[PDB]
RNA sequence: CGCGACCUCAGAUCAGACGUGGCGACCCGCUGAAUUUAAGCAUAUUAGUCAGCGGAGGAGAAGAAACUAACCAGGAUUCCCUCAGUAACGGCGAGUGAACAGGGAAGAGCCCAGCGCCGAAUCCCCGCCCCGCGGCGGGGCGCGGGACAUGUGGCGUACGGAA
RNA sequence: CGGCCCCCGGCGCGCCGGGCCCGGGUCUUCCCGGAGUCGGGUUGCUUGGGAAUGCAGCCCAAAGCGGGUGGUAAACUCCAU
C-alpha cells in the first residue's frame, strides 16, 4: 500500500530467505586463517618470493579499460621462445608459463621478452647439490641475500610517456575532429551498401557491352 | 536506541497510535504493490506515470563496457593537470600548448561546456563535440585524436 | 592398426551390413535376462576409448533399460493442484536412459565402480548398453598408478552422484555462456549463492 | 593528409603492427589425412551406403536436384551438412559413370 | 537473530577526529581533574620521560 | 563315438578379498507440491523450496575451454566485492532476474584410446631363500601356473609429436 | 624465550640392497582425433535467455580446408576463437 510519493520497491525477499542467511562473523577469523596460512607459506620456500611465479605484461580487453596493465595468468610459448628458456624449465624456475595465451600483437611480446630478460639477470639460482654444478650461481652471490620479495615480484607499474610542449603549426589547426568524426561514423554505416551501387552499376555498364 | 522510539511514549494508550476505528490489521490495501490497475491506480497516475506497458526496442546481451564513454567539459580541464603546467604558458615567446591527454585520466569524450582561459592547447581524446572545437579552435588551440 | 576402422565401420550403422548385426545382437540380449555378466566386449575400440585395458580386473556387465519416458507414479488421476501439475503421459526423466544403466550395474554390483557405458544397440521396447566395472581391491588395479585413483573412497558410487559421461551430460554443466548455471559447484551450488542473502558484519 | 588513428570508421583501434605466427596445432583438426582417407573409402565399399543416400541416389540420377536437395534438408538436418551430403553423392555419379563409360 | 546491526563503522576522519580531540585534551589540567585523576603532584601534565 | 582345443553358460561350506547398515550440520544425483501473493483466480509467484529416495567425503562438487570477447584482446576451477536490483523474463501485473569485464583470496598442471615404433619387451597368483614385517612390501630362484595378440608395458596427447 | 621425565612425527647426514644412463637447438621424412555422438524436427520440464538458455523421450541422423560458438529466425560471403 503505497502512499504520498515512495519508489515503486521490489524487495526479493518473497522466497525463505531466513533460512540462507550467511552471516560475516568469520571474517576476523577467517582474516587470521588467510594469514598463519600466508605466514607457513612462506616459512616453507625459505629463499623463494612470497608471492610467487613472476606474471606478465598484460593489457585490458573490453574497450571500457582498454588502458590499464594486469597482472596475467602466465607467460605464453610464443614468448618463451625467444628469451630461449624451455616451457618445462621455467615452471621449475618461477615462471608462469600457460599454453593458451596468443599473441597477435608484437610491442606487448617484447615487454614480457624484457621482463624476462632481466628478471634472469636479478635471479638467484641455487645449485641442487652443496657442491655447485655448471651454470648455478657463485657463493659470493649467495651469503648477501637470505631473505624473500614480499609483493609480488616486479610490480607493475602502470606508467605513461611525459610529452614535450609542442608548438602548434597551422597545419594542424585546419584539422577538422568533428567533421572528420561525423564523415568516418558515415562511412562504416555506407561501406556495405555503396559497394552494391558500385556492383550493379559495373554489370549495367556490362549491358551497354552486351 | 529504543529508549527513543516512539513505542515508549505510546505505553498506556490502547490504540497504539494506530487509530480506535479502523484497527492496524494485516494488510488492508493488498501486499506489496497490489493492483497496480485496481484500487491503487490514482497513486500511480499522479505519482508514477509512465510506469505500465512497454516501450522500445530490446537489446539482449547487453554490456556496458561498449556503450563506456566518461565526458568532460571545457571548465574542468585545466584540473586534469597540474598547476605548475598552466603557469608556465602564454610565456617564453613560444607559445608552449601544453598537451592534456584526456584519455590518460579516463575519459573519452570531451564536451564544450564551460569557458575556456584564452592558452592555446593540444587535447587527446578519443572523441569531441562540436560544439568543443569551436571553443579550442576560437581560443587558438588544435584537437588531436588517439585510439 | 585395426582399430581405427573398426571406429568408422561403427559409424556406419545404417549400412546393410551394420544393420544384420544390430539385429542379430538385439535379438540375442532380448533373450538374456535384465542383467548379466558379459565375458569380452562387443565393441574393443569404443571401450578402450572410455577407458578400458584387457588386463585383470575389468569386469563388463550389460544392462536392458526399457524405452519410453516417465509416468509419473501416481494413480490414475490424482494430481491435486493447480492444472500446471496435471500432466502425467508426457513427462521426460530429467536424466538420461545411458545413465540409468550404469546406475542399476552398480545398485546390482556394490562391489566394483562405474568407469564408463556405452552402446550395444537398441529395440522399441529396450535399449541395451555395456558398463565398465573396475575391481577395486584386485592387485592389477592396485598396484597401478595411473587406475588406482578409483580405489580412493572420494569416488564410491560415481553412478549415484552422477560421475560418469552419461551422469555428467545431465547436470547441464559447462564452461560459457551456453550454461550460465552450474557456475559455482553443480546447478544447486549455483542456486544457493544467488538465494544466500549476504549479511557482512558492518553492512 | 591529417592521418589520425581514429576511434570510428574502417580502420578503427589503436595501430598495433602485428607479428606473423606460425598456426596453432589445435587448429589443424578437421584436415583430412590421406591415411584416414585411405581407410574411409574402404569402410564405404565393405558397407556399402546407407537407405536413405540410396534413395538419394535416383533423384541425381533424373536431374531432380532441387527435390533431391530437399529431401536431403528433412533427413539430415540444416542446409549447410544438407548441401555438403548432395556434391560428394554428385561425386558418386560422376566416378561411377566415368568407371562405366570405359 | 544472529545478524542484528552489531557492528557500527565511523568515518576514518571522523575516529582520526576524535583522537586528536583527545590527545589535545590530555593538556588543559581543569579536564584531568574533571574526570577524576590525582594530579595535585604531578611537576608537568604533559610528563615525557627518557628512552630508558 | 569318443578323445582334444576354443567359445558361451553353470555348480561350489572351492583359495583369497570385496559391498550391505548407521549418522547425515555441509555436498552430489534425482523426484517433488500446497499453503502464500497477485487484495478473486487459472499463467506467474511460493519453488526446483518443504517432504521422499540413493550416494560418499573431511570437505564434496567443479576444474584445465568445442571459453569470454570484437578489445592495442584476455586465458583451468573455487570464494568475496562490484557489475545489479542491471540486460532480460513476466494476465509486461504481482513480481522474477543473471552473465562479461575489473579489484582481490588462492594459484599446479596433467594422463589415455587412436596414430605409430619396440621379439608381450607387460601384469596377476602359488612354492623356496634373505630383510623388515601391529597401515604384507623389496630383491633373487622356480620349462611353477594363469591373464594377455578380441592388445599389456615403454616413448608419446594437440602446448604438436615420433623417427 | 620457566624447569624435569616419557611417547609419536617430519625435515637433514651416512650405510646397505636395487631400478634408471632418460636433454635442448637446426635440417629431412612421416602421423595426428573419442557415433546412435554432434546436429535437425517434435514433445515435456527448466531457465533472465526472449523464432526455443540448458536437460531429457521419440524420429531422422552425419562430415572432415571438418565441426562447435560469435544472445533474432533463414540464405550468401569474409572473418574471430
Amino acid at each position: 500500500a503505497p502512499s504520498r510519493n515512495g519508489m515503486i520497491l521490489k524487495p526479493h525477499f518473497h522466497k525463505d530467505w531466513q533460512r540462507r542467511v550467511a552471516t560475516w562473523f568469520n571474517q576476523p577469523a577467517r582474516k587470521i586463517r588467510r594469514r598463519k596460512a600466508r605466514q607457513a607459506r612462506a616459512r616453507r620456500i625459505a629463499p623463494r618470493p612470497a608471492s610467487g611465479p613472476l606474471r606478465p605484461i598484460v593489457r585490458c580487453p573490453t574497450v571500457r579499460y582498454h588502458t590499464k596493465v594486469r597482472a596475467g595468468r602466465g607467460f605464453s610459448l610464443e614468448e618463451l621462445r625467444v628469451a630461449g628458456i624451455h616451457k618445462k624449465v621455467a615452471r621449475t624456475i618461477g615462471i608462469s608459463v600457460d599454453p593458451r595465451r596468443r599473441n597477435k600483437s608484437t610491442e606487448s611480446l617484447q615487454a614480457n621478452v624484457q621482463r624476462l630478460k632481466e628478471y634472469r639477470s636479478k635471479l638467484v639460482l641455487f645449485p641442487r647439490k652443496p657442491s655447485a654444478p655448471k651454470k648455478g650461481d657463485s657463493s659470493a652471490e649467495e651469503l648477501k641475500l637470505a631473505t624473500q620479495l614480499t609483493g609480488p615480484v616486479m610490480p607493475i607499474r602502470n606508467v605513461f610517456k611525459k610529452e614535450k610542449a609542442r608548438v602548434i603549426t597551422e597545419e594542424e589547426k585546419n584539422f577538422k575532429a568533428f567533421a572528420s568524426l561525423r564523415m568516418a561514423r558515415a562511412n562504416a554505416r555506407l561501406f556495405g551498401i555503396r559497394a552494391k551501387r558500385a556492383k550493379e552499376a559495373a554489370e549495367q555498364d556490362v549491358e551497354k557491352k552486351k | 536506541p529504543s529508549r527513543l522510539r516512539k513505542t515508549r511514549k505510546l505505553r498506556g494508550h490502547v490504540s497504539h497510535g494506530h487509530g480506535r476505528i479502523g484497527k492496524h490489521r494485516k494488510h488492508p490495501g493488498g501486499r506489496g504493490n497490489a493492483g497496480g490497475m485496481h484500487h491503487h491506480r490514482i497513486n500511480f497516475d499522479k505519482y508514477h506515470p509512465g510506469y505500465f506497458g512497454k516501450v522500445g526496442m530490446r537489446h539482449y546481451h547487453l554490456k556496458r563496457n561498449q556503450s563506456f564513454c566518461p565526458t568532460v567539459n571545457l571548465d574542468k580541464l585545466w584540473t586534469l593537470v597540474s598547476e605548475q603546467t598552466r603557469v608556465n604558458a602564454a610565456k617564453n615567446k613560444t607559445g608552449a600548448a601544453p598537451i592534456i591527454d584526456v584519455v590518460r585520466s579516463g575519459y573519452y569524450k570531451v564536451l564544450g561546456k564551460g569557458k575556456l582561459p584564452k592558452q592555446p592547447v593540444i587535447v587527446k581524446a578519443k572523441f569531441f563535440s562540436r560544439r568543443a572545437e569551436e571553443k579550442i579552435k576560437g581560443v587558438g588551440g588544435a584537437c588531436v585524436l588517439v585510439a | 592398426g585395426a582399430y581405427k576402422y573398426i571406429q568408422e565401420l561403427w559409424r556406419k550403422k545404417q549400412s546393410d551390413v551394420m544393420r544384420f548385426l544390430l539385429r542379430v545382437r538385439c535379438w540375442q540380449y532380448r533373450q538374456l535376462s535384465a542383467l548379466h555378466r558379459a565375458p569380452r566386449p562387443t565393441r574393443p575400440d569404443k571401450a578402450r576409448r572410455l577407458g578400458y585395458k584387457a588386463k585383470q580386473g575389468y569386469v563388463i556387465y550389460r544392462i536392458r533399460v526399457r524405452r519410453g519416458g516417465r509416468k509419473r507414479p501416481v494413480p490414475k488421476g490424482a494430481t491435486y493442484g493447480k492444472p500446471v501439475h496435471h500432466g502425467v503421459n508426457q513427462l521426460k526423466f530429467a536424466r538420461s536412459l545411458q545413465s540409468v544403466a550404469e546406475e542399476r550395474a552398480g545398485r546390482h554390483c556394490g562391489a566394483l565402480r562405474v568407469l564408463n557405458s556405452y552402446w550395444v544397440g537398441e529395440d522399441s521396447t529396450y535399449k541395451f548398453f555395456e558398463v565398465i566395472l573396475i575391481d577395486p581391491f584386485h592387485k592389477a588395479i592396485r598396484r597401478n598408478p595411473d587406475t588406482q585413483w578409483i580405489t580412493k573412497p572420494v569416488h564410491k558410487h560415481r553412478e549415484m552422484r552422477g560421475l560418469t559421461s552419461a551422469g555428467r551430460k545431465s547436470r547441464g554443466l559447462g564452461k560459457g555462456h551456453k550454461f550460465h548455471h552450474t557456475i559455482g559447484g553443480s546447478r544447486r551450488a549455483a542456486w544457493r549463492r544467488r538465494n544466500t542473502l549476504q549479511l557482512h558484519r558492518y553492512r | 593528409a591529417l592521418r589520425y588513428p581514429m576511434a570510428v570508421g574502417l580502420n578503427k583501434g589503436h595501430k598495433v603492427t602485428k607479428n606473423v605466427s606460425k598456426p596453432r596445432h589445435s587448429r589443424r583438426r578437421g584436415r583430412l589425412t590421406k591415411h584416414t582417407k585411405f581407410v574411409r573409402d574402404m569402410i564405404r565399399e565393405v558397407c556399402g551406403f546407407a537407405p536413405y543416400e540410396r534413395r538419394a541416389m535416383e533423384l541425381l540420377k533424373v536431374s531432380k536436384d532441387k527435390r533431391a536437395l530437399k529431401f536431403i534438408k528433412k533427413r539430415v538436418g540444416t542446409h549447410i551438412r544438407a548441401k555438403r551430403k548432395r556434391e560428394e553423392l554428385s561425386s558418386v555419379l560422376a566416378a561411377m559413370r566415368k568407371a562405366a563409360a570405359k | 537473530k544472529t545478524w542484528r546491526r552489531w557492528h557500527r563503522r565511523v568515518n576514518t576522519t571522523q575516529k582520526r577526529y576524535a583522537i586528536c580531540s583527545a590527545l589535545a585534551a590530555s593538556a588543559l589540567p581543569a579536564l584531568v581533574m574533571s574526570k577524576g585523576h590525582r594530579i595535585e603532584e604531578v611537576p608537568e601534565l604533559p610528563l615525557v620521560v627518557e628512552d630508558k
